[PDB]
């Protein structure tokens, strides 16, 4: 229960936090990269159609 | 090979000793249960 | 600089008998600045001196002026350290650690997959000009390459024995009189 | 062949958008990632001396490691910012059509 | 002499078979089984049912009442249907922290 | 189109011996649900919700002979009912993202899909120029999940003693592998004891009250936007 | 033969899965375990 | 389920070739 | 087939445990199970099948012999009950008249009546005796099932 | 060492073919062989002295343990045979080829002939192809 | 896989968890199948201690082998009986299982002439072994 303890426990709840809001970002950008990818794929079944 | 003749061995001839003394405890709860019958057809009546 | 080895190496017997700053501390608040600048942190590396591209001993870095050794193709322990060579034969031995203070830039986990056969693939693929780093897991061993050799600033070579130091423990006496 | 030339320059404009997209917030992901686990790894080694060091040595490696600690908060930095206002915006535009050269006459027709 | 209890299935079944007939499947892994007589069908009987035991407690005309008791005792009018009906060990439990 | 028509970037799978033994096509379904967080490219919907008033349509059958230039209705019969055309939509199954983790999510049921060609422009009257949004990453509300123990079929009963959310045929499974869990009460599915939620114009705490003019549930904070504030 | 070590790597490198027991709720000390 | 049911798939063949 | 027969047949179940201890000290002993093989059934098993039969039944207690009762009538019923057919019938012609069934069985410490032995044996045409598959049939129609 | 008893009687009664234990002079040297290290052709008529030192004219028992004891090379253990082939698979797949041993083992080697390593090959590719798996093969080798 | 459970139950017992070396060792050789004891060695290994339900079903599966066939067996005692006359001499077929392959034991040894009719001759006696491999594989002899 030292000063420094429970400044140990502010910076765990810190990074955990912007890990959690990092990995939906990851998530997100992974998510519209393959929509655009879907767009090429709809792109080539109708250009070529 | 002969490993495999070997624990066919062990398969076998530890069968024919189950097929004597579980049929003689199969033989103990047989009568237990037959006795259950025994017992209470009669406090039915 | 003690109390950095022991962590690496999870022994609480190991004691420092010395050091030298081979480094002004100008130079590392320049280096500091430099990483703050690369949006990097900073990252403690404890090689050993014969683990180097070319070995150095404590002798030829000080009378040559210079750690001639290419920054840029070499492998940086962090973290958990490998028992230092020799080691098996004179556990409680003499040994030496050189501290790289290196600027950690953007970063890569590299992450070999199942079915690599060593570190062939993070010695030879060129780092993508995105970042400035490499990251492996080797097993809580992380392993970093830098692509700059304007990341890299050694800061102290550190000599070091290996067995305890216990504190002097003096249960106490009365006050007024030292008599009981 | 001009149909995947011109699908290929927009897979080549994908990759090269997501690599530095991704690249900024994955950098800092991991960059979290190695803070937890060193500074973990850390009060693993406390832990195995509040078990092994006797209460003398272990109050000056208590000492040692707050200043451990602390020297960590230095070495980490806080850039945050451009790692946070990069966005999942990502959309695809084009305006391709295969006419025949009677049909560039009627076009023309209508525009200037 | 029983003591365990079973809130999902009521049945007060100590010890016994419990290591062979609650232990089957994902299902019977979780079935929690809250020990030291803390069982709801132990505060004695009904004092106008004496066949089962108090369960279940009145929140509004405060009674203590058995499943006969609830289910066409005196507390299964018309009037006596909105109340609201808590077990009886969290009834002593909320006595204790006030 | 009048009716239920689908709309694309959804999700929307399939409903539901040597036809049977595919039904490992929806635990593909969510193992790529879970795999991948789908923003499903939310779109810019532009739609007309025209009021087409069709009436003492004939019977046709696809498109190609109701063409208005090989047809030619008589002014009694004003639309053509194309019989074997559209698509006659189906489909239960559809994740949700619930709160923070995924589900799968039976959608309502019954749907139809009947076109109409209709001829002149008077019959046709533009309303609503309606810009509309759909996100998959937001909350579906007809969100009836499947059985627990069986992961299956839609679950249509609640055992509150069991804590677990059954259909018919996981149910009777349930209930039958010892004695003792023969007689649990077995509660429908219907509107078990779950919350009551928390307001949607600010998040954190529940509804209290209710309104009674516009019929919406109402929080503490907010019967002071309600100008009936008693009622 | 080949079977009969075939059978020899498959159970050294197999996964075993555990069935899950009931949680106790007697210690082996004598208390009651709270949450 | 919950009346309807089997009225609506009685008539949503609204082509009376019956 | 794991019974919940034998908790409502608990009752004398419980009574034929003070009968296999002579002493009543709730255990089965070693020396117990021995005194029970001679005087109701008369073949000599000697010590290292009693022992043998300790082992998947130290002294043994309550809820482990409910386990060797509810555990082996897993087996199917016309394969198992065997040996009733045949021991209970000592005149060895096949069939079993209600006397001995009387005397075996009360011998295990029990009772019937006359005419409750009667109604066994009376299952629609003027027998005082039964063979095999037909007592099979009164174990299972008395018994209420063990699935549920 | 009960363990390697166990592999001293395995051996010993398997080319044996009377009935209780006694072996020909002619598979005295398969026997040691089957243990697993090369023979010396002296060191044949050498272990005959000692099995008709009482005039017995067959291998017996005890004087196979005494002349094993005596002479013991050190054999080859199950992990070296693996490394033995992977040292030759230079293609990393795991597969040795048939071809490759015939070229590289001869042109070096201590004792070895022709017809001596045509049957290794031969033995080993049982399918024909021109492959032989080599971790089939070291499990073909001594794989208790 | 109701045998499987079944045959579990009788053994294990309230515990529903075998920890007996031999009663592990031989229970899958009611469900038809032959497990050597190094096989039940690396079993119990990676089971360390406890054996449940799901263990024991794939102990099944995965020693269920193909390897049983009276041609595989013959020919253990053809190279044997060099002259091919279909018969070994009593004195063979010692060596061949207490010494050869895992060393069978005396005590399951003296139960297995009484049940393949071994014990009443002598040493030298001449032997068929046909009938030793399908009375072994259970076929009709």
């Amino acid at each position: 229960s030292s000063p420094s303890e429970e400044a140990l426990l502010e910076r765990r709840r810190r990074i955990d936090r912007e890990l959690v809001e990092k990995h939906r970002q990851l998530g997100q950008l992974h998510s519209n990269f393959l929509s655009v990818q879907k767009r090429i794929d709809e792109a080539s079944k109708n250009l070529v159609g | 090979e002969m490993h495999w003749l070997a624990v066919r061995v062990q398969s076998q001839a530890r069968r024919i000793v189950s097929c004597m003394q579980r049929k003689e405890m199969q033989k103990v709860i047989n009568f237990l249960t037959g006795v259950v019958i025994f017992g209470m057809h009669i406090d039915k009546y | 600089w003690e109390y950095w080895i022991q962590l690496s190496l999870f022994t609480a017997d190991l004691h420092i008998v010395g050091g030298w700053n081979l480094a002004t501390p100008a130079q590392q608040q320049l280096f500091d600045a430099k990483a703050s600048a690369l949006k990097g942190p900073i990252v403690y590396s404890f090689l050993d001196l014969n683990e180097l591209e070319t070995p150095q001993s404590l002798e030829n870095i000080i009378a040559e002026k210079r750690v001639k050794s290419d920054w840029r193709k070499q492998i940086f322990p962090s973290a958990e350290c490998r028992p230092p060579f020799g080691f098996e034969g004179n556990p409680s031995g003499t040994f030496h650690v050189m501290v790289c203070k290196l600027a950690l830039g953007s970063v890569l986990a590299k992450d070999s997959e199942p079915g690599e056969t060593g570190d062939e693939d993070f010695k030879s693929c060129d780092i993508p000009g995105n970042f400035t780093a490499l990251s492996r897991r080797d097993e809580y061993r992380v392993l970093y390459r830098l692509k700059r050799a304007d990341q890299v600033l050694p800061t102290a070579v550190l000599e070091f024995e290996m067995k305890p130091l216990r504190i002097q423990v003096r249960q106490p006496v009365c006050e007024m009189c030292e008599v009981l | 062949q001009r149909c995947y030339a011109i699908l290929e320059e927009a897979i080549t404009q994908l990759h090269s958008c997501t690599e530095d997209k991704m690249g900024a917030v994955l950098s800092r992901q991991l960059e979290l990632q190695r803070e937890i686990d060193t500074m973990d790894w850390s009060e693993s080694f406390l832990q195995y001396l509040r078990t092994v060091l006797p209460p003398a040595d272990f109050l000056h490696a208590w000492l040692r490691h707050c200043r451990l600690r602390d020297e960590l908060d230095a070495l980490a930095g806080d850039p945050s910012m451009l790692s946070r206002n990069v966005f999942p915006d990502m959309r695809l535009q084009g305006r391709v059509d295969i006419l025949t050269d009677s049909a560039l006459r009627r076009r023309d027709y209508v525009a200037v | 002499p029983a003591t365990l209890y079973c809130p999902a299935d009521r049945a007060q079944l100590c010890d016994t078979c419990d290591e062979r007939v609650h232990s089957a499947t994902r299902m019977l892994a979780r079935h929690v089984r809250v020990p030291a007589n803390h069982s709801p069908l132990q505060f004695g009987s009904c004092p106008y049912h004496p066949s089962e035991m108090i369960d279940s407690v009145c929140m509004t005309c405060f009674v203590a009442l058995c499943p006969h008791c609830i289910l066409i005792g005196s507390h299964s009018a018309a009037d006596f249907s909105e109340h609201p009906l808590i077990s009886t060990l969290d009834a002593y439990k909320m006595v204790m922290q006030d | 189109a009048v009716g239920n028509f689908s709309l694309p970037g959804f999700p929307l799978m399939r409903g539901g011996t040597r036809q049977e033994e595919a039904k490992k096509d929806r635990s593909k379904f969510l193992d790529a649900a879970r795999s991948q967080l789908l923003t499903g490219e939310r779109r810019i919907f532009e739609y007309l919700l025209c009021q087409v008033g069709v009436g003492r349509s004939v019977v046709v059958e696809d498109e190609k002979e109701a063409c208005g230039s090989r047809f030619s209705l008589l002014w009694e019969y004003d639309s053509a009912y194309l019989e074997k055309g559209a698509l006659a939509p189906e489909e239960s199954l559809t994740v949700h993202y619930q709160a923070v983790d995924d589900s799968k999510g039976v959608l309502p049921q019954y749907t139809f899909r009947h076109d109409y060609v209709v001829y002149d422009s008077s019959q046709v009257l533009p309303r609503f120029f309606l810009l509309f949004e759909m996100d998959p990453s937001l909350e579906e509300l007809f969100a009836v999940p499947l059985c627990d123990n069986c992961q299956d079929n839609p679950a249509c009963i609640w055992c509150p003693a069991d804590a677990a959310r059954l259909c018919a045929s996981c149910d009777e499974l349930i209930h039958q592998q010892n004695r003792l869990v023969s007689r649990h009460i077995r509660v429908p599915l219907n509107e078990m004891p779950r919350a009551f939620g928390t307001c949607r114009r600010h998040p954190g705490e529940v509804y209290e009250l209710f309104c009674s003019i516009c019929h919406v549930a109402v929080c503490r904070l907010c019967r002071g936007n309600h100008l009936h504030a008693r009622s | 033969a080949l079977s009969s070590a075939n059978a020899l790597d498959a159970i050294r490198r197999t996964r075993f899965p555990t069935n899950l027991r009931p949680k106790p709720v007697y210690d082996s000390i004598g208390r009651v375990i709270l949450p | 389920t919950t009346s309807s049911a089997d009225r609506f798939d009685r008539l949503r063949d609204i082509s009376l070739k019956n | 087939k794991v019974p919940p027969r034998l908790r409502v047949h608990a009752a004398e179940l419980e009574t034929i445990f003070t009968r296999i201890d002579a002493d009543g000290d709730g255990k089965l002993s070693e020396a117990d199970v021995m005194a029970f093989m001679k005087d109701r059934v008369g073949f000599p098993l000697e010590p290292d099948q009693v022992k043998a039969l300790l082992v998947e039944l130290s002294p043994v207690d309550f809820p482990t012999f409910l386990c060797f009762v509810d555990n082996q009538l897993m087996k199917p019923l016309p394969e198992v009950l065997r040996e009733v057919f045949q021991y209970v019938d000592t005149d060895r012609d096949g069939k079993l008249t209600a006397g001995e069934l009387q005397g075996f069985a009360a011998r295990l410490g029990l009772n019937l009546s006359e005419a409750g032995a009667a109604h066994l044996l009376n299952r629609g045409q003027n027998e005082t005796c039964a063979n095999f598959e037909e007592f099979c049939g009164l174990v299972q129609a008395s018994l209420p099932s063990a699935n549920k | 060492t009960e363990e390697q008893i166990a592999e001293f009687k395995e051996a010993f009664s398997l080319f044996d073919k009377d009935g209780d234990g006694t072996i020909t002079t002619k598979e005295l040297g398969t026997v040691m062989r089957s243990l697993g290290q090369n023979p010396t052709e002296a060191e044949l008529q050498d272990m005959i002295n000692e099995v008709d030192a009482d005039g017995n004219g067959t291998i017996d028992f005890p004087e196979f343990l005494t002349l094993m004891a005596r002479k013991m090379k050190d054999t080859d253990t199950e992990e070296e045979l693996i490394e033995a082939f992977k040292v030759f698979d230079r293609d990393g797949n795991g597969f040795i080829s048939a071809a490759e041993l015939r070229h590289v083992m001869t042109n070096l080697g201590e004792k070895l002939t022709d017809e001596e390593v045509d049957e290794m090959i031969r033995e080993a590719d049982v399918d024909g192809d021109g492959q032989i798996n080599y971790e089939e093969f070291v499990k073909m080798m001594m794989a208790k | 896989a109701l045998k499987v459970e079944s045959a579990f139950c009788e053994i294990s017992g309230a515990s529903r968890t075998i920890q007996r070396k031999e009663a592990v060792a031989n229970l899958a050789r009611y469900l038809g199948l032959a497990p050597s004891e190094q096989e039940v060695d690396t079993f119990f290994h990676r089971v360390n201690g406890r054996c449940d339900l799901a263990a024991f079903g794939r102990f099944c599966s995965l020693l269920v082998h193909d390897e049983d066939k009276a041609a595989n067996f013959r020919e253990l005692f053809l190279v044997y009986d060099k002259e091919h006359t279909g018969k070994l001499k009593k004195r063979v077929v010692k060596m061949i299982f207490c010494n050869l392959g895992e060393p069978l034991s005396a005590a399951e040894w003296r139960s297995f002439e009484g049940i393949f009719d071994l014990a009443d001759k002598k040493d030298d006696d001449l032997v068929p072994y046909e009938p030793i491999v399908r009375k072994l594989l259970d076929l009709p002899q």
